[PDB]
């Protein structure tokens, strides 16, 4: 980081994948770094580096990950176009202008090896270029800063596409062309201010989506129509409007993780406990007063996230749970610790998150065998 | 104010067309998204179609996707289901589904097929 | 500011991650920005 060059006894190691030079001005890319030929990553940010041939041989073959964060449009080498191995690409940087929009970008279409392309460059619409690298894609990443995105029938003809990540795109609303996307299996759409998201009754043309992450926005209600998406395993909401949980959504007993922290939550529905696979329970920061029975059902249920809400007292069916590997109870108002949660073979001190001057309720032989579970 | 009726059940023979009217007053069809389910004796509600609010697309389950057509008028306030190539399988009562900050199930009409 | 007031911060409608806000400035009115950026704020401070 902020050096005058590159150092030449960086090049004294063969174990060495990932090479990150930041802020690093005019460095040349000597011939020396064949020295290491199992390098697959390099993070290139704010230093637009001069290669040479014997350079450019090397890293046509035997590069994978390029990470360019640039102040200015010229801090991007030409060069890296003309790469054919590249699998993993990063572009960090407002490339966006007026006129001369995705310009920049024009040699992407020779990274023919690509797999993988993440953008964080202020991109007001979606890029020609991006569609072209599309046609065999296995993850792309658009991340706005918040700036509305605008597809329009741009974002359904990457058909290879397994993996979708639209981050603060400001689309407000869900694009049908994700829905033509078959092959997509995991969707992100962070923070983009949802607040209807009917358009799920559609995801039934994905028959391999398991994961949907819908959290840092407006929804006020989940609809029921979620049910029909019966392979869900991980499903994030949380950090919504939500203060109501249909039934119909315990209708996917494949789930596994569900996330509904920061809600508006004040009951959890008897089919809660329906899901055998449930693995995983965050509802932090809530409204929610007591634990159904049923929730206990889910003898695998491998996460407990209980804080900041009101519970009054802790159910003792918690230690009918075995496979209890973490619970943070930090944050409640609870009387005592039942002695109940002390039998899970899998619990410890660490896992468990709760006060000291509570910790201390639970019998001595109980806090004992905790710490020395805890110590080995 | 929200209510939601249904018209248009009864019985067909196999293989037919039948028509299934539901009917709002208290929202707009225009800009709220629709939806019609179906329950079968022995057996727990199913979905069957949905419509939207923007583009007109509409969604329906695949075992009956393309044998039904979900269509809305506006002027009337009104959904109209038709279904054709009518089969034994899809005996049910269909009911029409709405969500305007609660819940709005119709009244549902019973469709047994001959 | 007389005539200008509450023009100087109207760009804080660009920070649309902006959530708390806190201001300690003898105002009597509410500025026009403020008002229109408090959709997505979840806390709003003014020590007049």
């Amino acid at each position: 980081f902020m050096l005058s060059g590159i150092p030449d006894t960086v090049f004294d190691l063969v174990e060495l994948e990932v090479l990150k030079l930041e802020l690093i001005p005019d460095v040349t890319i000597p011939p020396s770094i064949a020295q290491l030929t199992g390098l697959k990553e390099l993070w290139l940010y704010h230093t637009a580096a001069k290669i040479e041939a014997p350079a450019l041989a090397f890293l046509r073959e035997n590069l994978r990950a390029l990470h360019i964060k640039f102040t200015d449009i010229k801090e991007i080498p030409l060069w890296i176009y003309s790469l054919k191995t590249l699998e993993e690409l990063h572009l960090t940087g407002n490339l966006s202008a007026e006129n001369n929009r995705y310009i920049v970008i024009d040699g992407l279409r020779e990274l023919k090896r690509l797999k993988v392309l993440r953008l964080k460059s202020n991109l007001s619409k979606l890029p020609q270029v991006v569609t072209d690298v599309g046609v065999h894609l296995q993850k792309l990443s658009i991340n706005n800063e918040g700036t509305k995105l605008i597809v329009l029938n741009s974002l359904k003809k990457m058909v290879n596409l397994t993996e979708l990540e639209l981050i603060r795109c400001d689309l407000e609303r869900i694009p049908h062309s994700i829905f033509s996307l078959h092959n997509l299996q995991e969707i992100d759409l962070k923070d983009n201010n949802l607040k209807t998201i009917e358009e799920i009754i559609s995801f039934q043309h994905l028959h391999r989506l398991t994961c949907l992450k819908l959290w840092y926005n407006h929804i006020a209600y989940i609809p029921i129509q979620i049910g029909n998406l019966t392979n869900l395993e991980r499903l994030y909401l949380n950090r919504n409007k939500i203060e109501k949980i249909p039934t119909q959504l315990f209708y996917c007993r494949k789930l596994r993780y569900l996330d509904l922290s920061h809600n508006n939550l004040t009951f959890l529905p008897a089919d809660i406990g329906l899901l055998q696979n449930l693995q995983n329970l965050a509802v932090t920061a809530n409204r929610i007063e007591a634990l159904p029975p049923e929730l206990f059902q889910c003898r695998k249920l491998r996460a407990l996230h209980l804080g900041n809400n009101v519970l009054q007292s802790l159910p003792s069916r918690v230690g009918e749970l075995t496979n209890l590997t973490q619970i943070e109870l930090r944050g409640n108002r609870l009387e005592c610790l039942p002695v109940e949660l002390g039998e899970c073979p899998l619990l410890k001190r660490s896992g468990l998150v709760v006060e000291e001057d509570l910790f201390s309720t639970l019998p001595p032989e109980v806090k004992e065998r905790l710490w020395r579970a805890d110590k080995e | 104010q929200v209510q939601l009726v249904e018209s248009g059940g009864g019985l067909v023979q196999a293989g037919g067309s039948l028509r299934l009217s539901c009917a709002a007053s208290g929202f707009p069809v225009g800009r709220h998204f629709m939806y019609w389910y179906r329950q079968a004796p022995g057996k727990e509600r199913e979905w069957v179609a949905a419509i939207y609010s923007y583009g007109e697309y509409t969604e329906y389950a695949d075992s009956v996707k393309g044998r039904f057509t979900i269509s809305r008028d506006n002027a009337k306030n009104t959904v109209y289901l038709q279904m054709n190539s009518l089969k034994p399988e899809d005996t049910a009562v269909y009911y029409c589904y709405v969500y305007v900050g609660n819940e709005y199930w119709g009244q549902g009409t019973q469709v047994t097929v001959s």
